[PDB]
């Protein structure tokens, strides 16, 4: 449900320091995104997606966030080194919590 | 166990085709990250033909 | 095997790889480089691998 | 309300609440039981009657 023209700004700001940004959008059926990647690429490349993986933004309502984390983490494509930084403008402390 | 029907192949197994346990072995097996090996031998018995 | 593929080399800098990928497209779409494969790898060689 | 062997995920998840779960869930098998191995005239079978 996202307008992409908010980041607008911001990949255009990035983009003249050098940093390798990559978009996605996230399904309505993570299990059939997630399984999408398994079945269509090499382990070749397979290994430089979990790379990037290391440090993510998520731009989503919370709803969605706790599942999608509860599956990336559940699929092993994250470990203890990861960083990722979710923002939204309305989180009340119940959701934190989860 | 589990382990001993994945690594035997005297007799086949299988389950009801797109059912939520298809879905679950599907997304193991082809999953290269997995720390147990034994699903990547449940779905190559399971999606022959 | 990932992580690795076949190639050739040439000079520092040299522009003549620009020359390389549709070419190849080419050559394996219209199956001249598995003709070449073929005539280097034949199958019924003086024994079975 | 709904009441049923009906098993969280996280995609269900998404648009419905569930309580805390009253049991856990678990994949098995159904396999067909052995028979004995022992018989009576287990040493006569060689030869047909």
């Amino acid at each position: 449900e996202y307008d992409i023209r908010g980041i607008q700004e911001f990949l255009d700001k990035v983009s003249q320091q050098g940093m390798d940004v990559a978009l996605q959008k996230v399904e309505n059926n993570i299990n059939k995104m997630i399984t999408t990647l398994f079945d269509t690429m090499r382990i070749e490349e397979l290994n430089r997606y979990r790379d990037t993986l290391r440090r993510a933004i998520l731009v989503m309502n919370p709803a969605t966030a706790k599942s999608f984390i509860t599956e990336v983490v559940e699929t092993n494509l994250v470990a203890f080194d990861c960083h990722w930084i979710i923002i939204n403008e309305e989180i009340n402390d119940v959701d934190v919590q989860e | 166990s589990l382990q001993d029907l994945s690594k035997q192949t005297e007799i086949p197994y299988g389950t009801v085709l797109d059912s939520a346990v298809y879905e679950h072995v599907r997304m193991k097996g082809l999953n290269p990250f997995e720390r147990d090996s034994m699903y990547s031998q449940m779905w190559r018995m399971i999606n022959r033909s | 095997v990932a992580d690795r593929g076949y190639g050739i080399a040439l000079q520092h800098g040299s522009p003549y790889r620009d020359v390389f990928s549709q070419r190849i497209l080419e050559l394996q779409q219209n199956g001249d480089m598995d003709i070449l494969k073929h005539k280097w790898w034949p199958k019924n060689g003086q024994c079975d691998l | 309300i709904g009441i049923s062997a009906l098993t969280i995920t996280p995609d269900r998840e998404n648009v419905v609440d569930f309580t805390t779960r009253y049991m856990d869930y678990s994949v098995g098998v159904l396999l067909r039981r052995a028979e004995k191995t022992v018989d009576m005239f287990a040493c006569l079978a060689p030869f047909d009657l």
